[PDB]
């Protein structure tokens, strides 16, 4: 089958900014390429077909170009309603195949996370498990590193991370980092620290607690 | 106008079978070719099947050929996708699309293919460690399948809430939810997370109380 690859995988952009995203086919597809936009919780909507033909009703800021293997979609002046995932689709040959998508996200000023750490609950310890939960809320950009330290030593094993989608109101991101241990292993140690680092060599945002209160 | 409404999704064991339906209205369903397209949890789109306007001819990609059957009942204005020998990789949201989906897509119906047992979550309160705004938490551990609905004080605490995407832990799901409130309100005013897991027909409340 024909392989479609899109670039970039994701990008930030501001209101009014010119945005161009690209789509490459593994072989010549004779301009049989369509672009789709998808917003969270909704189905994809066709914006452009035949590489550069606008679907009826689509605003004028959208356009497409390219030929053969290389194609692009351009938003001349970004609107906030343009955020979402964009997919290209080749229909030159069945099976019609999609590109991997480009996530278009909202640019804003850098923001440090509000970090909160929570010891395992008594109820969970009674079951024999021990999840230490850390929230990093309302930060930007989405790329952030979380570092767990247990009595001063870094801990990587047993950590599960989860990242929200971009907040539609303030353009920030939030993530939870959960360190799960057995009750016995958790109670072998005293201090638990959660550290949020954005760029290297900067001081982290740190929260900690001592098991021996 | 044109309506395309999918139904029939749900949880199915691998190796199982399931038939999806797409009820069409607002146009001559018997004169268009119809298609199924699916979206994986990784948010990739893939064409599933294509059928002629009369239903006599069908086309499939190799991933589903021999297992999936697209059919239609023109007298009932319904499109179908019969799935058999289901694989976990078939887990996806399934859309019916008119023709090539230039204009009309349905809203989708969700299929989960898994052997995991339906399980209600264990809900644990996350209070700050014993030492202006206060952030509280709600650990929703070990449930299956998706989804759960998390609210705080039955919805009245809507702002400053972050419910995080579920992660895989064991053969079950785990997520947490955070709520941020003025320090002048909690614990003097109660904060409780409400967790609904409809697949298990459960709705649990967990009050957040300070740690001893
Ligand atoms: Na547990
Ligand atoms: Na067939
Ligand atoms: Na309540
Ligand atoms: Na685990």
């Amino acid at each position: 089958d024909i392989v479609m690859t899109q670039s970039p995988s994701s990008m930030y952009a501001s209101l009014g900014e010119r945005v161009t995203i690209t789509c490459k086919a593994s072989q010549d597809i004779n301009s049989y390429l369509s672009w789709f936009q998808q917003k969270p919780g909704k189905s994809p909507k066709n914006l452009i077909y035949r590489a550069n033909r606008l679907v009826d009703g689509v605003p004028s800021r959208f356009s497409g170009s390219g030929s053969g293997q290389d194609y692009s979609l351009t938003i001349s002046s970004l609107e906030y309603e343009d955020m979402g995932i964009y997919y290209c689709l080749q229909y030159d040959e069945f099976p019609w195949t999609f590109g991997g998508g480009t996530k278009l996200e909202s640019k804003r000023a850098d923001a440090a996370p509000t970090v909160s750490i929570f010891p395992p609950s008594s109820e969970q310890l009674t079951s024999g498990g021990a999840s230490v939960v850390c929230f990093l809320n309302n930060f930007y950009p989405k790329d952030i590193n979380v570092k767990w330290k247990i009595d001063g030593s870094e801990r990587q094993n047993g950590v599960l991370n989860s990242w929200t989608d971009q907040d539609s109101k303030d353009s920030t991101y939030s993530m939870s980092s959960t360190l799960t241990l057995t009750k016995d292993e958790y109670e072998r140690h005293n201090s638990y620290t959660c550290e949020a680092t954005h760029k290297t060599s900067t001081s982290p945002i740190v929260k900690s607690f001592n098991r021996n209160e | 106008e044109v309506q395309l409404e999918e139904s029939g999704g749900g949880l199915v064991k691998p190796g199982g079978s399931l038939k999806l339906s797409c009820a069409a209205s607002g146009f001559a369903f018997s004169i268009y070719d119809m298609s199924w397209v699916r979206q994986t949890p990784e948010k990739r789109l893939e064409w599933v099947a294509y059928i002629s306007s009369g239903g006599g001819t069908t086309y499939y990609p190799d991933t589903v050929k021999g297992r999936f059957t697209i059919s239609r009942d023109n007298a009932k204005n319904t499109l179908y996708l019969q799935m058999s020998s289901l694989k976990s990789e078939d887990t996806a949201i399934y859309y019916c699309a008119r023709h090539a989906g230039v204009h009309y897509w349905g809203q989708g119906t969700t299929l989960t293919v898994s052997s995991a047992k339906t399980t209600p979550p264990s809900v644990y309160p996350l209070a700050p460690g014993s030492a202006s705004m206060v952030t509280l938490g709600c650990l929703v551990k070990g449930y299956f399948p998706e989804p759960v609905t998390v609210t705080w004080n039955s919805g009245s605490l809507s702002s400053g809430v972050h419910t995080f995407p579920a992660v895989l832990q064991s053969d079950l799901y785990t997520l947490s939810s955070s709520v941020t409130v003025p320090s002048s309100t909690w614990p003097s005013e109660t904060v409780t997370c409400n967790v609904a897991h409809p697949a298990s027909s459960t709705k649990v409340d967990k009050k957040i109380v300070p740690r001893d």
